[PDB]
DNA sequence: GGGGCGGGTTTTCCTCGA
């Protein structure tokens, strides 16, 4: 299991809208992540024969794990809901074993925008390595599912609704997801959850939690 | 709390300045500031305005159980603001609270119109 | 590909209004967090949205391209770029509708030859069967430097008044005055090249023919960007612009330049072309530097004196 | 088109107003960010509205048509630039609203037949079938230089008093001095030309005929503005002004000269015009310079002496 | 110490509020963003009493409030108004200003308590007069 | 800093010649200069006060325990005794103040509302003994 | 170069003053609102120099202050002065009136420092007659 | 032998209208 590491540099935020008032969401979803890392490798087509409907270039890459967090300050707002945080920085963990560590870490440095098109975003670093899995309580800053318990104090819990990689076909609804985001609603922030999972890859001390 | 008292006595000024000038002008500009440096030239144009109000006789303190008021003369209409007027204190812990969130200039203005409404109406 | 960041100067300006409210017409602002001793301070900056722009590049574009007699839909020869998205669209233009899947990039050629802006811009076709076209061009949202410990832009008020010999004549209107910033890329290479698998359809050659034709135009369109024709309110309003530091990167591989919030990004931005240059295995890597503020460059680098010799560089 | 570029030194200065606080009458003032050896500043600084500068170009225009002949609209006719904007007007000229789409060009040509005021400066009507018509003479605030660390430019209080033999009569006005610059663009290849999209309509030809003198009132209007009649408070406050540099330029492509703020801005925005015609590929770029400061201008460009010449050699 | 030093700013701010009858001097030193504002606000006040001082109409006095206290008296436009405390010293100013080099913060807490004192005073003032 | 002593110096020779002369038209004259002429004018007229009194014996340096001796100036006018503490400015200082000026007249504002803070003191202090006496 | 022909002058006026014990030569120069006034005292303050060296109570000297620096010994009714610096030459002369043609306002500066350096050492002669 | 004294300002008005 290799995991990889990125550092994004934001010029002016990311605005993904809900599906089905046009309100945002506060954090990218995995959809995102793994469709901005697929952009390296299936630049320049927009649709793909899948062999039944042709929904996605990025049907390939459904089995790529990840996750992402900040590290500055913003504020959301609706005026088409948005994420202000200029020149903020953010941090994206890959995990995953479909590929070897160079491939992995060239189509790394591929990654152009987040979201919209308007949601520029440059590379500054990235690291590569091996990864370890383990059980014990731990703790992390990256967002989970909804099924995995908590020891802590609830006090920097929210609730989103994500979609699975079903989603990437037009004319065709995901499924329903729950999540739960370590996030201060305003300003905008992160805060560190311990929680006992199990299963938690470590990849530089920042504990992964995935079930 | 006293922040709410801080802003009623901040929207009692406002309201005197309102009805003694007859110009709502000074309100909309403090309800509609986005920085510290609008809502300090209203601050000082709404004093400056009730000083010359205060100069003349026509803006004076007084009582109304007796409750603080100002009475205000203009134009041969008299009006009376029951509560009092914010003290320099006030002003200083207002403006630290603008630097903090200009929503309490908002906050401020609505109360102030509300107040001239009603007296106006009555 | 072809990547741009880019430093403005503009006074007494009102480019991008918003709704208005009684008689008063409002500019756009975002919030920021300012980080001080004492701790953090939110404040409201003025911006310039990302459309405002892409239609300024797409009006000029369509005027150099009538002139050379490239291909131009007639709703687009009109400034009303609604493109081919509805079956009313279509029917000003007389193109049939894509018939299933596997005939859709045939359909998308036709456009592609009925219509230059529908290749560079793009378009979207919503129906039973949807055709997609990413842009070629893409920008961001013009927002001033945070840069040190303080924001150098304003926003102000003014009051105007029309005068009228029967009195029964009153407005606001917002102006600011900032330090700007944006930057965008674009990608040469992609141009007159269709974005669907399958068979080739009969008319390719035609945008073979076409590709440098298209590809010239393209590039000569963002001169109109970088010399400041974007925006509203131009009639009583003009805007006083100046370029202050601008880096262009040309390269044969995905990269892009660090914003320009900070007083030393060039030479982070050099060093990172070279960093991934040396990394993604390119061949060509060229950055061109125009400097007016007096700020450390580096080495490596031409250095240019206005922006029409970086257009004629970058065509040649 | 025709860009100019213009400085001015204006002393005693009271031509704009604003609101009044007590018995004090106050002057326009506008935030500025200037540049110096430390950084970047944030400054507060008289300034002139375009508005007061439009209405004194549309005044000589409105003179100047009424001399010669040309239509001149009846409210218009009167220093009341209302144009057509609501139905009262429209009912003291005599014109029917337009019906729907397809008749707004009717009605645009109904307008530009009967007043030139409207064909130049343009004019808007909103309702069912609103119609839009952008001025064709393009004007901005007039901000003093920016160079160097020290704004030139000075405002003050003056105290004043009325005589009267039973007291029972004391005021203030504001006094500004100071060297203003400005720029303006003309684009005279659009006069009497329609801009609503849509098929022949009869009366083009009157229209056609008229092109000629239009253009010719057009620029000769341009005069009172290069002169120094603008403003108000001209009865007793009436300034020194005394022209110092001017940049006229005349191409067939768009253009945008150097704003006045550094004090080489002429030989910068000739190199900028050789070469923008040799990458656009134009057919006709022409300078005209007054000087009358000493500074640097370069090679191979035409000198003047006054502004009547430039107004000649223009209309020929 | 750093509390004398402000009290007594406050009071010598207090009596130019109340012989001045205008408050722009106390608006500017609570408002002061620089060193330049507070010192140029300190010398115009210190102005007005000395003119007072000259007119006799700013005195020093102690009065009883059962031991005697030091206070200011201040005659403005047939109004008698009475500051209890002391008025700074030079090295109060010196030691003043030397507090605004490192921060500001104190001359907006100065000005929060001249507002304050001439408040009250001014308060106490009119009552008396209305009974 | 040396310009701090520079204008401290500078400072109490405004306040010695304040409180000699009983008039505050020279200190007026030095905070509101504009010009290096004004505030050399007040230099040459403040020193030339301090003059008359340093020849009549009604100003004299001395030192005061404060337990340590410090510089101080005797000033006798009207029957009244004052003690300015500090240095009288040298040549040097005079010279230097003026080439501060010559760059920024701000230093002469500093000196002026020094001076003033001084006198007031003084004169506070004195008027005070006399009301207990 | 300006700044050290004015201090060469300055330290002429001081020691004319020092050695006549009248302020009125440089009452007169730095009064000066004309050319000829200027002229007329530098003039009248080199013949009474001139008389001082003659009679060998004018004379140049080096002192440690622990470097040599030139001064002027002046003997004048049994006090002893040392004024520290050099007498302008011709040439400073010269060029004092070319400046004075173009500014009278160098008169004024000379005539102060003159009266600054005349003062010190006044001061300091008085005191040590007293100790 | 390096001056002295008496004077350091009094009224009147502090915006009108769409």
């Amino acid at each position: 299991m290799i995991y990889s590491k990125v550092f994004l540099k934001l010029h002016w935020g990311f605005s993904v809208v809900k599906p089905l008032a046009k309100p945002g969401f506060y954090l990218p979803p995995p959809t995102t992540l793994i469709g901005a890392l697929s952009y390296g490798k299936f630049r320049g087509v927009d649709n793909i024969n899948l062999g039944n409907v042709y929904g996605s270039p990025a049907y390939n890459f459904r089995n790529i794990m990840a996750t992402a967090r900040l590290e500055s300050e913003g504020v959301y707002t609706e005026d088409t809901g948005k994420v202000y945080i200029p020149n903020g920085r953010l941090v994206v963990v890959y995990v995953t074993d479909s590929i070897s560590k160079e491939e992995l870490e060239k189509l790394c440095w591929s990654i152009t925008r987040i979201g919209c098109k308007e949601c520029l975003a440059s590379v500054e670093n990235v690291e590569v390595g091996e990864a370890k899995k383990v059980s014990g309580r731990v703790k992390t800053r990256y967002y989970f599912r909804d099924t995995v318990k908590v020891v802590g104090r609830k006090e920097f819990l929210e609730y989103v609704t994500f979609w699975e990689e079903n989603g990437y076909i037009w004319g065709k609804e995901g499924s329903p997801v729950r999540y739960i985001l370590p996030i201060t609603t305003y300003p905008l922030a992160s805060k560190e959850v311990e929680v006992e999972a199990k299963e938690a890859y470590e990849v530089g001390g920042e504990y992964v939690v995935f079930s | 709390s006293e922040k709410e008292n801080i802003i009623g006595r901040i929207a009692n000024l406002l309201a005197v300045g309102f009805l003694y000038s007859e110009s709502p002008t000074l309100v909309d500009r403090f309800a509609n500031a986005l920085s510290k440096e609008a809502v300090t030239k209203v601050l000082y144009d709404v004093q400056r305005i009730v000083q010359m109000g205060i100069d003349r006789s026509e803006i004076a303190t007084t009582t109304i159980k007796d409750y603080p008021a100002v009475n205000v003369n203009s134009s041969g209409a008299k009006y009376t603001v029951v509560g009092y007027l914010p003290t320099s204190q006030d002003i200083e812990d207002f403006l630290r609270m603008i630097e903090e969130d200009v929503y309490y200039a908002r906050k401020a203005g609505a109360l102030a119109m509300s107040i001239a409404n009603r007296i106006k109406l009555g | 590909m072809i990547s741009g960041s880019v430093r403005f100067l503009v006074n007494l300006e009102s480019l991008n209004g918003v709704e208005s409210i009684g008689n008063l017409t409002k500019h756009r602002t975002a919030p920021v967090v300012l980080k001080t001793s004492t701790g953090y301070l939110v404040r409201y900056v003025p911006v310039i949205s990302g459309e405002a722009l892409a239609h300024a590049y797409q009006a000029s574009l369509v005027d150099i391209a009538k002139k050379e007699g490239l291909p131009v839909g007639s709703l687009s020869s009109q400034y009303e770029f609604i493109k081919f998205s509805t079956d009313e669209a279509l029917k000003i233009e007389g193109i049939k509708e894509p018939k299933d899947y596997n005939d859709a990039r045939r359909f998308e050629v036709e456009v592609m030859l009925k219509d230059v802006i529908a290749d560079v811009g793009g378009f979207m076709y919503a129906g039973g069967a949807p055709v997609r076209r990413t842009s070629r061009i893409k920008l961001g949202y013009m927002i001033p430097a945070l840069r040190g410990d303080e924001i150098p832009a304003q926003l102000e008020a003014q009051f105007h008044v029309r005068f009228s010999n029967k009195p029964v004549a009153i407005f606001n209107v917002e102006v600011s005055s900032a330090l700007y910033t944006f930057s965008f890329e674009l990608d040469e290479d992609l141009i007159a090249v269709p974005s669907t698998f399958g068979e080739k359809v009969k008319g390719e050659e035609e945008l073979e023919r076409q590709k440098a034709k298209r590809v010239k135009s393209a590039i000569k369109a963002l001169y109109s960007l970088l010399s400041g024709n974007f925006g509203g309110k131009r009639s009583r309003f003009l805007p006083s612009m100046k370029l202050m530091s601008l880096v262009v990167t040309k390269t044969d591989f995905p990269f892009m330049p660090e914003p320009a919030h900070d007083d030393d990004y060039i030479k982070t931005t050099i060093m990172r072309l070279g960093k991934a240059k040396g990394v993604l295995n390119g061949n060509l890597a060229k950055a061109y530097v125009i400097n007016n503020e007096g700020i450390e460059v580096g080495e490596g680098v031409t250095v240019l004196s206005t922006v029409e010799d970086l257009v004629v560089k970058l065509e040649e």
